[PDB]
């Protein structure tokens, strides 16, 4: 079956860098786009970032442009996050998601999410 | 720049351009005219403000809208274009490309995302190619899968890992091939089974089976032709029974790429079978060319029987019938073939459960 | 602020039925989609289902199609989900999910999530 394992969050000081990975398999990874998201503690989740299913593409949220770089090894089946000048805003869960062409939903599965922690 | 309604002057990027009239509104003027209209006016009544410029409207409108307004605000102008214009929940859609969500009410099949450009079949998601036109989305996902180099590249392990194993108990599906080994162990439900025919192992003293000779061990009973039996049948005497009744089989390729799992600390890790390759086994190892054969045999319900010996029909007699086959008088050997032949294939049918 | 209580879990033999809750609270019901999301054994979140605001459109995952039937009572601000034929592999949490138009978040919230299991 799917499977979406992050790794990579913990501590870091306010312009610390982190590099989150995405284990992925249970589906051809090179045919979906992969996307980040997070949930801030107490808020609502939101959407990071989305890249096409062999990288032609990256999308961004407003917020984040920049500051994180999103990438993905389609030899490997793993999706990357690289998160530089980190802010206490970016403090959150950050979920791997897989992109879905069922409709009524832009993704059809997340991973059990891995919490950064920014001073 | 300036606002088209306030004239406050502020650079472009820092006011909304209305997609239709191109008319450049801060965001204060912006998010006042379109709530006062929804909680005051009509839905027919959120043109522009300072120009005074039907379902597309709306459909890029609702982008605007969602940054602008409030959630109230952004609710009631979902309310009223339900119940004023749609009489239904507006059709909105998830980009499989870049996720944007957007309001589509056009009568079209190929919706053009406007946050990435990109154009795809609104039933099946998928990026649009002129392939797609007047097809159903499976020829055209089919196309696309059979054109795809790196899926041919694969080669027959796809259809063996696409032939998968079904749990007999908890039903589970396991999109694997089943090599050399019969033994299967489900992970969700326990239960210890046959992958070629889906007969149950038991342990020590389970067996009901009767006349059986191996209750305190570890076992399952097999039909004639499941994969148990017939892998050790040689890739030769397997592809003349496919030639006697005319089902072809591949012996080029249209270490071996199979995928398997193996057990590691981080749980099951997709490791390829990377044995042997002969020439003639279709790019695959000894096992899985002959599981590739026995599935062909299996899918076309080809009877093992009809190849058999004297020596095999007896066998199969005192092990499926449990009677030893005796001679009759008059009889010469290929009588005594026909009869436990005739006698087998009449009592005995083929794998029952088999996936065929 | 944005609660959600699933109710209805339990045990369940296999082929068995099952309906599933969820009060909701806290916004607008009417203006949202409403959606439910599973944690398989080992797994992050599946997307099972999806209704949209008042219930013209509903949407399911491919293996529950058939089985699962979602449904929305906007007068009580509940959100339900029909279970039909249930075999192991819906054995999960199941969580009810406030839905969302901001892009690549079909939900912003979801939550405490029921337990079901189906016995083999
Ligand atoms: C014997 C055949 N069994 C399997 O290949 C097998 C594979 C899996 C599982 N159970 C199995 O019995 C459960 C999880 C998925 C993969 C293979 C063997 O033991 O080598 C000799
Ligand atoms: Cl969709
Ligand atoms: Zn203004
Ligand atoms: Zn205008
Ligand atoms: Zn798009
Ligand atoms: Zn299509
Ligand atoms: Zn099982
Ligand atoms: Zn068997
Ligand atoms: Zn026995
Ligand atoms: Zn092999």
């Amino acid at each position: 079956e799917v499977q979406l394992l992050e790794s990579g969050g913990g501590l870091v000081q306010p312009g610390g860098s982190l590099r989150l990975s995405c284990a992925a398999s249970g589906f051809t990874f090179r045919g979906y786009s992969m996307a980040w998201v997070r949930q801030a503690p107490g808020k609502g989740l939101e959407w990071v970032s989305t890249i096409s299913p062999i990288g032609t593409y990256t999308y961004y949220a407003d917020s984040v442009k920049g500051r994180f770089t999103i990438s993905r090894d389609n030899s490997k089946n793993t999706l990357y996050l690289q998160m530089n000048s980190l802010r206490a805003e970016d403090t959150a869960v950050y979920y791997c998601a897989k992109g879905s062409y069922s409709r009524g939903t832009p993704f059809d599965y997340w991973g059990q999410g891995t919490l950064v922690t920014v001073s | 720049q300036e606002c088209a309604v306030c004239g406050w002057a502020l650079p472009h990027n820092r006011m909304q351009a209305l997609t239709s009239c191109e008319c450049t509104i801060c965001p204060d003027c912006f998010r006042q005219h379109f709530t006062i209209a929804l909680k005051e006016k009509h839905i027919t009544d959120m043109v522009c403000p300072a120009c005074g410029r039907l379902l597309s409207y709306f459909s890029t409108l609702d982008i605007q809208l969602r940054e602008s307004l409030e959630p109230d605000a952004y609710a009631l102008f979902h309310k009223k274009l339900t119940e004023g214009v749609l009489m239904r929940d507006p059709k909105f859609l998830w980009c499989a490309q870049c996720s944007f969500g957007f309001i589509y009410e056009r009568e079209q099949l190929e919706a053009t995302c406007p946050q990435c450009h990109q154009t795809f079949c609104v039933r099946c998601k998928r990026q649009w190619e002129e392939q797609h036109r007047g097809r159903s989305c499976e020829d055209f996902q089919n196309w696309k899968r059979m054109n795809d180099p790196e899926y041919q590249a694969q080669g027959l392990a796809m259809y063996l890992q696409e032939n998968g194993i079904d749990c007999p108990k908890c039903k589970f599906s396991y999109a694997l091939a089943r090599g050399g080994c019969m033994h299967f162990h489900c992970t969700q439900c326990r239960h210890q089974f046959c992958s070629g025919c889906y007969n149950a192992f038991y342990a020590k003293n389970k067996c009901p089976e009767p006349n059986c000779r191996v209750k305190k061990s570890l076992h399952g009973h097999h039909p004639r032709d499941c994969l148990f039996y017939l892998r050790d049948w040689t890739a030769l005497r397997l592809q003349k029974l496919l030639q006697d009744n005319n089902v072809m089989f591949n012996t080029e390729p249209p270490g071996c790429r199979v995928i398997e799992q193996k057990e590691v600390p981080n749980g099951l890790r997709d490791e390829a079978c990377g044995k042997e390759t002969p020439a003639g086994y279709a790019g695959l190892c000894q096992a899985h060319y002959k599981e590739y054969l026995v599935s062909l045999i299996n899918a076309h319900s080809l009877d093992p029987a009809t190849l058999y010996e004297v020596e095999e029909l007896e066998t199969a007699t005192e092990r499926y019938l449990h009677v030893r086959p005796q001679p009759l008088a008059g009889e010469d050997p290929p009588a005594y073939q026909a009869r436990l032949l005739q006698k087998l294939t009449e009592e005995v049918p083929l794998g029952q459960s088999i996936p065929r």
